[PDB]
RNA sequence: AUUCAUAAUAACUUUUCGAAUCGCAUGGCCUUGUGCUGGCGAUGGUUCAUUCAAAUUUCUGCCCUAUCAACUUUCGAUGGUAGGAUAGUGGCCUACCAUGGUUUCAACGGGUAACGGGGAAUAAGGGUUCGAUUCCGGAGAGGGAGCCUGAGAAACGGCUACCA
RNA sequence: GAAACUGCGAAUGGCUCAUUAAAUCAGUUAUCGUUUAUUUGAUAGUCAUGGUAUAACUGUGGUAAUUCUAGA
């Protein structure tokens, strides 16, 4: 191609999206936004294929013009808005909230969420830097750019952010024996507490994690996402608690 | 304009106010398969299960949890009535819109189920409901407005009978929201209580309406409540689609009687009148006729009381409302007019008479007009002239087919002495409108005419009040129909003797006397005194009336040959801004040339045609073609001095005429016959240059103050009736203040001759197009240069362009003073002025400037600036300026560098430009750099202090002088920093303005209060920078030159503000004054301080 | 050939067919921008002065200035030139075009009237057409009527009286570049918003400085 | 891991930006000026980050051919220094320098009705043979040569020349 | 709301595998050697508001002809 493409095949979609082969040749190519391409979800696939409330693009389009849903308080009117993991979805006329969070089945997962939990949101600080005029700041995993954070925080760090001000509620460091979500990889969604971290200078650092059934596995730090302390999640968790069984 | 033509898309933006304007209430004008109206278990339960299906809001779900635990049947309603209602109002004041729609719906059906016993709840329900409406006003939901007022109409339909028994209390519960200052809130509450009004029975109607009348007089201040009751009764009669009904005419009966009560407010009478107007506008006459019958009935009932004014008011509205298209019988109305007139046995009488003369049918007017005019002649005698004026502006042709002039003559015969100032006020006004030839034909009372003539006989004139009375009796004395010429004569020469310098009033009044002439020696005397009485249109009109009355005989030819200067004085009259007076001068001069001889030319006739052309964009090309045609004819044809002066002053009138295609035409025309006559036009253009900055006072005679004005009619709300009463009241105000209105309308008929400010710029464009004659004299424009105007910058620029376009530029009148001002404006900051100054300076031909022409040109240019600086301002390089050429062109370089330093450093670009200026400064030479410093000190001054010792001559602490000061001390700091060790100081060019500036900073600190925050801030900055450059120059030069002369003065400016508290002020960080003191205490020669 | 003669002052224009060759020999060897004597053309244009404005050849190929050759030529035309309207952005196609030097091959020579001589021309000098559009900008209409700076223009708005059957009506353009109190409110919000942001940034900076100072004191 | 982030200095610029925009409504003031303040959203805008990208770049892997053993280096083949060019690294190119580099572990060049892969067939396995062909990657749009616009084209339902 | 100016797209889609044998492709890199229109998130105190135009349109034309145009 002599540039980017506007087109997305049916089979070209990520497998976790659970979209059939037969009701289309095309998947809706998601627009650019916070998250990256394969670990997102368009809102129309969210609504029609999970919430089932609309069945057509004209329907969901009319809804977006009806200005209902606010993602983190902000409405989008984009159909293919790239909604990713750990997201707050606010439903006014139905009076609900939804945390978008990975499935034990490796898929995504809606979560029925109250207003107090929707008031804030979580974020993996991925890069702390020093900006122009010597201003210190961070960029999270969801692309939130926050000036002037607490100096004790470093990269990859879990931060509770109030959405209502878009401000740093509090933070959680990266220690062993912290409750961690795994975002990507084969074992994603399997919530566990970190055993430790095999570190490599310049290399992909591996992480050993043990979960409640005393089961240990190893993923990469990119998949690693700390939630909270032991028995202390800052969020409400869905059924199964991220536990793989037979 | 609203959206009338619907576009094709399914989704309009539909703003909130538009939603409000489209919203209505009544569900009976709506309908549907209502679920509560559809299933009949219980209405409240049906609505509750329906909204339990529909709504998903947390407020309503908690509510529904509680209530679906509480009530499941109508006995459960009747048992737990209070608790469910308290939970209802709890969530109602919990204020959730998503729950507010269904909760309002359950409120409505809860009342529908609980009817007769609900009222105890219903009252504080009204309270909380109107609180919720105010909450929606804080919010912005047309949906919430619709839901609330729909619920309101629901409760009204459910609980009608108890509320129509207790109606006036329900009005009181909503009055603060009816009188609430929101038109649409008032409108919606008016629709709901209007439904209730159309429901209510007659006894409660009369009671409630009378109490509304008293409530109106209580809140006489409020108009929103007034209009609310307007639209209330309006909708109560309007309710259907096009036809008011029998309940509407019953309401009309009730309101009509209750307002025809003598104690009823006349404000409520106007309210009724506007209600009637709106109903008449809405409904059709087939629906309207029984209401007309009930109206005539109640008129014949209550026709005899003290409220004849009130019935006259409502009848005036009835006659005016639309037309005979809703009026059944002008004959019935005529009968009621006879009844009201017999019962009366003023202002509103005049208005009703005029509206009947307009609005009625001619088949009724052919019989009632005699009775109408006898009624008017008898009753409204002084108001007859006001009425006749309003009727002539309303429908003149009606009375002209009828006998307006006859009854006018009868009125004049019956009375002419009482309101003779109003008589002229009528007869002055009729002159302008040319549809009044019958009026300018009509006759006058003979006693009145002879009394005016005898007052003219016995007239003393030596007062401007006497001028007022004589001019008044003249403007009555127009239609004298007698030989009045020899009676005009002695008063005319009396004025011409007694007044050498006439007032504009004097000219106008004697010109009215020239108009009074109908059918020799008067022409002789006006040819004597026209030189005084030239410029006034009323004079010119009466004079042309004389001349057109006259016939060209040979004795008059002899006298006109004896009188020489008439046509040149008329050319001077052609030089005037007013096209009307210039065309009047035109036709006068034509007729005079016919009387004199037969030399009447095509130029005069054509330019008459040109003044006769109106001004449109469609006639613009035509007019410019015409101007080019007449200019070509004037240039081709041979010219007398008379006709040349004519053509020139006429073209300059067309310069004044204020039209761009005409300006193009005259700019095409004039550069070919300025050769024909370049002498007179030199005075014409120069007069325009001196035009407006000289005063233009048009001081007229002012009469004494008379306070005649009345609210002669009620205040309306329908805007057409508002316009009519405004017109009638304006004419009444004039007729009451007849004195000054005669004065003002005379000025309104006098005409303007004040020149535009742009005429100076037009003369500047003429001076651009014609440089040689400006290059010829130059003696009168030299004062403008040497006074420096304040003119506009574009004026100065086009003048500088004329200066560049000058050819013999060195042999102008004061060449060196021109060069001085040229150098000043070259040093000026405005780069366009610098360009034009260099253009005039290069018009000044000297071989060194011809050498470095393009050099200083690219120096003036911006994007080659620093490169040119590094190129040929660099010492010991290519294109470096030679010795004697440098000596002779040096001041120009310092002027352009003064400007390029005078640019403000708004950005890094301008900052770097100024930096490069000051950084290439160190290389030139000592006296040249000192001359740049001399110019920098020359933009300032020190001779105040140094003609004194240290005393201020005038306390000028002004922003302009201190901004020049701070620019000076800033370039002083910069020059210090870039020439620390090498620069020459001069006590006259460097030292004295600096101590002048620090002392000025101290004086603007001390002498004024601390309220001038910007002046005191700039004072602090000036002291800062002045002491900064003080210590800078002290460390920079040390002992390189002497210090003993200015020693005591700089020590004085040290010891005045600082040494008292220098220890208290300078302790945080070492001040520049501290560094100065330490350089003093270190350098041994500076130990004297 | 056909001399399309145009008087721009009247905005008038006509054509004049020419059969003889002697005025054409007067015309020969010239090009666009150059001037000519109407008397040297003929009798009726006595004293008249024109200037070459254009032409089209006997195949229709127009003359174009810049090229000094009395023939046609294939020039790689670009956007901002005459004789060319690109249907796409940046479109540059090569086209054949008659040149600027006057040849006999012109079906049409088009001349503008520079200076009038003595005799009135029927189609051009006798009558005119007034302009189609008055200006739309507020300062434009100010310059046009000589409107003062204190003077408003909405009273001076040029209105066309149109008529549709019996409903006579008028037309008036939107006054572009017009200062409004709404513009003042817009400017006011701009200033207030900038100042508000400055205060908020300063406050957040001061608070974060307080925070880090306390943390360092720990 | 860094001459990094970031901060300071001294200048520089055919000197960039720091809203002359727009729609809905219209409030609060008060010196009663048609003076002052005020909402909603719409566009644009500097820098950074994101996202979508693209461009380079490493390891490992190709069918046959020795009756194919030497090969590349004027004309860049191998390496160096400097410049240019680029969006950048880089012989990519230019200069001035050194003589390199690969190969029987098959270099090179030749054949390939050779688009690569996931996949398809077959046997019990080992294997064998296909795969233009629903996805991905790259290439092209009669073929040589070249270009404009645009963030993105050497575009071809764009443009210039050749040949047909 | 025609037209026209302005904005953006028109560098994807669809068709074919001519060519191409470490070339692509695949896996595995990495760009601390690159730019990024767009999304998103942050991000700027340092005249009651100039001018030039030109389309569209009016009007005169060319030719055998084109989604050709010229003059005004």
């Amino acid at each position: 191609a002599r540039g980017p493409k506007k087109h997305l095949k049916r089979l070209a979609a990520p497998h976790h999206w659970l979209l059939d082969k037969l009701s289309g040749c095309y998947a809706p190519r998601p627009s650019a936004g916070p998250h990256k391409l394969r670990e997102s979800l368009p809102l129309i696939v969210f609504l029609r294929n999970r919430l089932k409330y609309a069945l057509n693009g004209r329907e969901v389009k009319a809804i977006l013009m009806q200005r209902h849903v606010k993602v983190d308080g902000k409405v989008r009117t984009d159909t293919t808005y790239p909604a990713g993991f750990m997201d707050v979805i606010t439903l006014d006329a139905t009076n609900e909230n939804f945390r978008l969070v990975y499935d034990v089945k490796g898929r995504f997962a809606v979560h029925r969420i109250t207003d107090e939990e929707a008031s804030y949101k979580l974020g993996k600080v991925k890069k702390v830097q020093l900006g122009k005029k010597g201003v210190p700041y961070v960029v999270t995993h969801d692309g939130r750019t926050i000036r002037y954070p607490d100096p004790n925080i470093k990269v990859n760090d879990t931060v509770k952010i109030d959405l209502a001000s878009g401000k740093i509620t509090d933070f959680i460091k990266f220690d062993a024996g912290k409750l961690v979500y795994v975002t990507g990889g084969r074992n994603l969604g399997r919530i566990g507490t970190i055993v430790h971290k095999e570190r490599h200078d310049g290399g992909f650092d591996l992480v050993h994690i043990k979960d409640s059934l005393d089961n240990t596995f190893v993923t990469r730090l990119n998949n690693v996402f700390v939630i909270g302390e032991q028995g202390k999640p800052y969020i409400s968790l869905p059924k199964g608690k991220g536990i793989k069984l037979s | 304009q609203r959206q009338t033509t619907k576009s094709s898309k399914r989704y309009r933006y539909s703003s909130f106010k538009a939603r409000i304007d489209d919203l209505k209430i009544e569900p009976a004008r709506n309908l549907e398969k209502r679920v509560h109206d559809y299933v009949e278990s219980s209405h409240f339960l049906a609505s509750f299960d329906q909204w339990k299906e529909i709504n998903l809001s947390a407020k309503f779900t908690e509510f529904a949890a509680e209530i679906e635990h509480d009530v499941q049947t109508l006995p459960q309603i009747l048992y737990h009535d209070k608790k469910i209602f308290n939970s209802l109002v709890s969530f109602i004041n919990f204020h959730d819109e998503f729950s507010l729609q269904p909760l309002l719906d359950l409120l409505a059906q809860f009342c529908h189920d609980l009817g007769p016993d609900f009222l105890k709840f219903y009252e504080e329900a009204i309270k909380t409901l109107i609180n919720l409406l105010d909450a929606a006003i804080e919010f912005e939901s047309s949906n919430v407005f619709e839901w609330g007022f729909n619920c309101l109409a629901y409760i009204f339909k459910y609980l009608s009978k108890f509320l129509v028994k207790k109606l006036v209390l329900t009005c009181d519960l909503l009055i603060p929201l009816l009188s609430h200052s929101k038109e649409y809130l008032s409108r919606f509450s008016a629709e709901a209580l209007s439904f209730l009004v159309r429901k209510c029975p007659v006894s409660n109607l009369r009671e409630f309406v009378r109490s509304v009348f008293e409530k109106l007089e209580g809140d006489d201040e409020q108009t929103n409540l007034y209009e609310g009751l307007l639209i209330l009764f309006t909708e109560s009669m309007t309710s259907t689609q096009e036809t008011l009904h029998s309940k509407a005419k019953a309401i009309m009966s009730v309101l009509l009687h209750e307002a025809l009560t003598k104690s009823s407010p006349e404000r409520s009478v106007s309210l009724l009148s506007d209600i009637w107007m709106n109903i008449s506008k809405y409904a059709s006459i087939e629906s309207l006729l029984p209401v007309y019958e009930v109206m005539y009935q109640d008129f014949n009932d209550s026709l005899d009381a003290t409220n004849i004014d009130r019935i006259l008011k409502v009848l005036t509205t009835i006659v005016f409302s639309e037309s005979g298209r809703k009026i059944p019988d002008w004959n019935k109305i005529t009968i009621l007019i006879e009844r009201i007139m017999s019962q009366s046995e003023q202002d509103k009488v005049a208005f009703l008479f005029a509206l009947f003369i307009r609005n009625s049918d001619v088949k009724t007017l052919t019989l009632f007009h005699q009775k109408l005019f006898n009624y008017a002649l008898t009753n409204i005698s002084d108001c007859f002239l006001e009425f006749f004026q309003f009727a002539l502006r309303l429908s003149y042709e009606r009375v002209f087919s009828f006998n307006g002039l006859k009854f006018l003559q009868l009125f004049l015969k019956k009375n002419w002495q009482s309101q003779g100032k109003k008589i002229a006020l009528f007869f002055l006004e009729v002159d302008d409108k040319p549809e009044l030839q019958k009026v300018r034909e009509v006759n006058f009372p003979e006693e009145f005419i002879l009394s005016i003539r005898d007052f003219f006989v016995t007239a003393e004139i030596n007062d401007s009040n006497d001028l007022f009375e004589i001019y008044w009796r003249a403007i009555i004395f127009k239609y004298s129909k007698l030989q009045n010429t020899e009676i005009i004569i002695p008063l005319l020469e009396r004025i011409f003797s007694t007044f050498a310098s006439p007032d504009n009033f004097t000219k106008d009044m004697v010109g009215t006397l020239l108009k009074i002439y109908r059918k020799n020696n008067l022409l002789k005397t006006i040819l004597d005194n026209y030189e005084n009485y030239k410029e006034s249109l009323n004079f010119l009109r009466g004079w042309n009336k004389l001349v057109s009355n006259l016939h060209p005989s040979e004795s008059l030819k002899g006298l006109m040959s004896h009188y020489p200067s008439l046509l040149l004085s008329l050319t001077d009259n052609f030089m005037l801004p007013d096209g009307k007076i210039r065309y009047e001068t035109l036709e006068l001069m034509k007729t005079l040339m016919i009387l004199q001889g037969m030399q009447v030319p095509d130029l005069l006739s054509s330019c008459m045609v040109i003044e006769e052309i109106p001004l449109t964009l469609q006639n613009a090309r035509d007019l410019t073609i015409r101007i080019k045609n007449v200019g070509a004819e004037f240039g081709k044809t041979k010219t007398d001095k008379l006709v040349s002066s004519f053509f020139l002053k006429y073209l300059f009138g067309l310069l004044t005429v204020r039209f761009s295609p005409v300006w193009t035409g005259v700019f095409d025309t004039l550069p070919n016959v300025y050769t024909k006559d370049e002498a007179l036009v030199w005075k014409l253009v120069l007069s325009f240059i001196k035009l407006p900055d000289e005063n233009q006072n048009l001081d007229y005679y002012q009469p004494l103050l008379e306070d005649g004005a009345n609210k002669v009619l009620w205040d309306s709300s329908v805007v057409r009736l508002r316009d009519t009463i405004d017109t009638f009241s304006h004419i009444w105000s004039k007729y009451s203040t007849q004195n000054t209105s005669i004065i003002s309308t005379t000025i309104e008929r006098r005409g303007n001759t004040t020149y535009p400010i742009l005429i100076r710029n037009q003369a500047l464009k003429v001076m651009l197009s014609i440089p040689q004659v400006a290059e010829n004299h130059f003696v009168d424009i030299a004062p403008f240069v040497y006074n420096d105007f304040s003119w506009t910058e574009v004026d100065r620029n086009v003048f500088l362009k004329t200066l560049s376009k000058f050819k013999n530029i060195k042999n102008v009148y004061s060449a060196t003073e021109l060069h001085d001002h040229l150098m000043v404006l070259l040093g000026s900051r405005n780069t366009d002025v610098q360009k034009l100054a260099l253009d005039a300076l290069l018009a000044y031909k000297n071989p060194t400037l011809n050498k470095y022409r393009d050099n200083l040109k690219n120096l003036l240019d911006d994007t080659l600036f620093k490169d040119e600086i590094t190129t040929f301002l660099t010492e010991n390089g290519s294109q470096s300026i030679k010795a004697e050429d440098e000596k002779v062109v040096m001041p120009y370089v310092l002027r352009i560098f003064f400007g390029r330093a005078q640019v403000p450093p708004t950005s890094g670009q301008k900052r770097s430009r100024k930096i490069a200026v000051i950084s290439v400064l160190p290389n030139f030479k000592k006296p040249y750099i000192n001359d740049f410093l001399s110019l920098a000190s020359e933009r300032l001054d020190y001779n105040y202090f140094f003609g004194n010792s240290h005393q201020i001559n005038s306390s000028k602490a002004t922003l302009k002088t201190i901004r020049r000061m701070t620019g000076f001390v800033n370039i002083v700091n910069s020059t210090l920093s870039v020439l620390r060790t090498n620069f020459p100081l001069h006590t006259n060019s460097v030292l004295q303005p600096l101590i002048y500036s620090i002392a000025m900073a101290y004086y603007v600190l001390d002498t004024e209060s601390t309220e001038e925050v910007h002046l005191r801030k700039m004072a602090s900055n000036l002291r800062q920078q002045g002491l900064k450059c003080l210590s800078s120059v002290f460390e920079f030069v040390g002992n390189t030159f002497d210090w003993s002369t200015s020693m005591e003065d700089i020590y004085a400016v040290v010891v005045k503000p600082r040494i008292s508290h220098f220890s208290d002020e300078n302790l945080q960080q070492p001040s520049s004054l501290l560094r100065l003191f330490l350089y003093w205490a270190h350098n041994p020669s500076l130990y004297q301080f | 050939m056909k001399l399309n003669i145009s008087y721009p002052v009247n905005g008038s224009q006509k054509t004049f067919e020419i059969d003889d060759e002697h005025r054409i020999r007067v015309f020969f060897d010239k090009r666009i921008g150059q001037e000519v004597d109407g008397e040297a053309v003929g009798d009726e244009f006595k004293g008249y002065v024109f200037k070459i404005s254009g032409g089209n050849d006997k195949q229709g190929f127009p003359m174009k200035q810049g090229v000094l050759l009395p023939t046609r030529i294939k020039l790689l035309l670009t956007k901002n030139v005459s004789c060319y309207r690109p249907r796409r952005d940046g479109e540059r196609k090569r086209k054949s075009v008659r040149g600027a030097i006057v040849g006999p091959d012109l079906a049409v020579l088009a001349l503008v009237i520079v200076k009038k001589g003595e005799q009135e021309l029927e189609g051009l000098t006798d009558t005119t057409v007034p302009k189609r559009l008055g200006p739309k900008r507020a300062n434009n209409i100010r310059k046009f009527f000589g409107l003062s700076k204190e003077d408003d223009v909405r009273d001076f708005v040029i209105r066309r009286e149109v008529t549709k059957g019996e409903k006579t009506y008028t037309k008036a353009p939107k006054i572009q570049r017009l200062v409004t109190p709404q513009r003042l409110q817009r400017k006011r919000h701009q200033r207030a918003l900038k100042v508000r942001n400055a205060q908020a940034q300063r406050e957040a900076a001061a608070e974060y400085a307080q925070l880090l100072a306390k943390r360092l004191s720990e």
